[PDB]
C-alpha cells in the first residue's frame, strides 16, 4: 500500500497463506485474493505469490500466464511485473496525475492465471451435476452455481446453462414444477415455486 | 390481428 | 415471379406440395422452400402455402406467428402496412409496383423472412428429442451416432456460441464408454475426421 | 471511512467476502454487513458490493432494487449511489454541519435488497416448522425465530405468528403446558414452563 | 436459380446412390456455372448424412483459412458467399477479367467429398 | 472461421 | 519490525502459537512462519521461538541446526543469532546502505530446521501413497503433493516422482487413461483427462 510505500501488515499475509494451504483452490479463492491485495504496489504482489510456490505445478501456470501478458504488453512488461523495476519507480507510476495503474493491471493478470488454476482443480464438470432424489432445491442451486462459476466459459454460454441445463438435470418431482413454470423464468421465481418440495 | 383462425391465408377481410 | 407478374409453374407447386407431404417437417424443408420462392410476390407465397393438404394443425401455428410479426411491423410504422405485406389487403399491381419501383421495398423478402421465422418454430416443435438426450447405444456404430447427434443439433435452436460449445463438448460427454476413453485421449483440437476414424473399427 | 477519505482496511474486505462465500446468505448476513460497513463513504460500499458479483442472480436483484430507490429519490440518485459522484464530493455531503447522510442512506437501500435476497435463499417457509417428538423446546424456538426473521412480513403479522402459530405447531407433550399457560403469555414464561420437557 | 428438377435430382443421387466416388463428378455435372448462392442452396438441401456435411464444412473452413492467409478483392470468407451479396458475385462473374469464385468453391467441395468417400 | 459447426451453409454472420 | 525497533504486535504471536499448538507441524507450517515473521529483527525471531520450547525434542533440533550455521558462518554467528548482540546493533546492520540482512539470514537458517522437523513428524513416506478404488483423482493429487512437499529430497528426484511414481501408484481404472496419455504429460493434462472418473 501507499500512504511513500507501506509494507503489507504481517498478519495479512497469514490470512492469504491460510487461503492457499486450506481451501484447495476452491472457486472462492479469487474473491479473497481480490480483497487481501487491494491497493497493493506491484512489488507487494510478488511477496504474496511466493506463498503459491509451495505447489510446483500451480506456480508454473502463473509464470507462463504472466509472461504471455508481459510480452503482449510490449514501464515494460518485466518492469510492471516487478522483475526489473524498483519500489520507488512503481509508486511514481501510481502516484501520478492522472495515474498509470500498475498494481491494478498486475492484479488483472494474476486473476487470469488463478482462473486457469481453478478450472484444473475443479472437482466435476457441470454436465455431471444431478439433483438428489431428496436433496432440497435450495441447496442444489448453490452446489450448481459453484461449479458454473468455475467452468469459466463465455458469458452467453453460461446463460443457456442456467436457463435450460439447470432445469434439465433436476429431479423428476421438481422437474414438473420448473417445466410448468414456463421458459425464461427468472431464478427468483424458480426457487419460490419449489420452496418446500 | 391480420389473419384469423380458420380463414385461408391471404383471404381479404 | 416478376419479369410484370409471371405465373408460378405447376411443376414448382407440385414439388413444394410433395415436399411438405412426404418430408414431414424435417429441417431441410426450410432451404427447399427458400429454393422455390426466389423473387415471388406475397400473393404467390399465399398460393404456395394454402395448397398444403395435411398437417393443417402445424400450419395454424405458422399463422399465429405471422400475426405477431405483423403486429411488430405495425408498431414500427405509424407506405404498405402490416396486413399489406401478407397480401390480405393488397392488389397484385400494387405489390408489383412496390418491388419494381426504384428503390424497391422488399415486400416479398420480408414476407419470406416472416414465414421462415415461423417455420423454424414449427420444426423445433416437431423435433423429436432435445439435444441433451442424444446418447450412444452400447453397440451402436459410432458413425451413425455422430450423424444422429448432428441432425438433432441442426434441429435445436440457440445462438452460434451455444452451438459451438455443444459441438466441442456434448458429443464427447455422451459417447459410449468404449469410445469415451479414446476420445478423451485424442485431445481438444482433434477434427471430426480423426475422431470418427479412430473408433471406426469399433 | 473519514478521518479526508480513508480506504477500507484490506483485512476487512476479507471478512466481508468470508461472509458471502460461506454463509449461503443465511438470515445472519444482514447484521454482519451492517457492521463491517459502518461509517463508510458511498464509494466504499460499491467496493464491497463487487464481491457479491460472484453470483449472477444475486447481484442482479441489488441492481434493480437500488435503481428503484435511485429514481424514487429524484446529490442525485446516480450521485449518492456513487455511479457518477466522486470521492471528494461524497465527503463534502457527509462532512457538513448539519450533515446530509449519503453513506447511511445508501446502506439503507442495500439492506432492502439483501432482505429480498435472503427470502429467496430461505430454506423453508414458516408454516412447515414442526417440533420434533424429542426435540428440546429451547432449541426449537431458536430454529423458529431464525425462519421468522427471514420470512419478513409486516410487523403486526409477526406478532400473531409468535403468539399462536408457535404454540400451534409444538409437539403434543409441550402443547399441553403451553396452552394451559394461557393466551398472551410472554416468551420468557413459555420457555421456563417447558425447561426440561 | 436452378430448376426444381435439377435440384431434386441431386437430392436423389445422395439419398439413393448413398456415397460413392461416382458422386463427385456427378456433382460437377449439375453445378455448371453455379453462383455461390446456388452451391449453398444445393448443399443445404441434403437431408440425411449430416455428419458428412459437417466434414465438408470443416474442409471448406480450412481451405478458406489457407486462402485468406495466402493473401473489392475477395477475402477468405468472401469465396463461400456467406459474407457477400448476389450483386457482388454477379459482378465478379460478369466483370472482365472474371474471377472464378465458383471454380475455387467447387474445387474445395470436391476435395472434401473425396475425403468423405475415402472415409467410406 | 468461415463456417461454424451447426450453422447452415452460406449463413451470414 | 523497524519503523527504531518496533515490537511484534501481541495478537501476532497469538497467531504463531496457534499454528504450533494445533497444526502438529504439518507441512504447511513453513509458509505461515515465513509470513508472520516478515521483516523481523533477529531479536524478535527469538521471541517467537520461545513458543517452540513446549516440545523438548522439537526445540532441540533447532538449537543444533542454528549452531551448525553459527559456526559455519565464522557480526559473528552468536551475534546475528541474537545470543550476544543487542537490539540497537541489529538495526544498524539492517538499516544500512547497502544493508547487511541479518533478520532474513536468520530466517533462512530456521526454515532449514523446521524442514528437518517436518520430515520427522511426516505421517507416511511417499512410497506408501496409493490411490483408493473410488477416490477421486482430484483429491488424490492434493494428498500426494502434500507428502512430497514434506519428504524434501533434491530437486531432480522430485521430478521423477511426479512424472512416473505418481502414475505408477494410481488405481487401475485411472492408470489406463494416464498411461495412454503418454510420457512427459504435464500435470494439467492428467487431471483433465481424469476429471470425472
Amino acid at each position: 500500500p501507499i500512504v511513500v510505500h507501506q509494507a503489507i501488515s504481517p498478519r495479512t499475509l497469514n490470512a492469504w497463506v491460510k487461503v492457499v494451504e486450506e481451501k484447495a483452490f476452491s472457486p472462492e479463492v479469487i474473491p479473497m485474493f481480490s480483497a487481501l491485495s487491494e491497493g497493493a504496489t506491484p512489488q507487494d504482489l510478488n511477496t504474496m505469490l511466493n506463498t503459491v510456490g509451495g505447489h510446483q505445478a500451480a506456480m508454473q501456470m502463473l509464470k507462463e500466464t504472466i509472461n504471455e501478458e508481459a510480452a503482449e504488453w510490449d514501464p515494460r512488461g518485466s518492469d510492471i511485473a516487478g522483475t526489473t523495476s524498483t519500489l520507488q519507480e512503481q509508486i511514481g507510476w501510481m502516484t501520478h496525475n492522472p495515474p498509470i495503474p500498475v498494481g491494478e493491471i498486475y492484479k488483472r493478470w494474476i486473476i487470469l492465471g488463478l482462473n486457469k488454476i481453478v478450472r484444473m482443480y475443479s472437482p466435476t464438470s457441470i454436465l455431471d451435476i444431478r439433483q438428489g432424489p431428496k436433496e432440497p432445491f435450495r441447496d442444489y442451486v448453490d452446489r450448481f452455481y459453484k461449479t458454473l462459476r468455475a467452468e469459466q466459459a463465455s458469458q452467453e454460454v453460461k446463460n443457456w446453462m442456467t436457463e435450460t441445463l439447470l432445469v434439465q438435470n433436476a429431479n423428476p418431482d421438481c422437474k414438473t414444477i420448473l417445466k410448468a413454470l414456463g421458459p425464461g423464468a427468472t431464478l427468483e421465481e424458480m426457487m419460490t415455486a419449489c420452496q418446500g418440495v | 390481428p391480420v389473419l384469423f383462425p380458420g380463414q385461408p391465408f391471404g383471404q381479404p377481410p
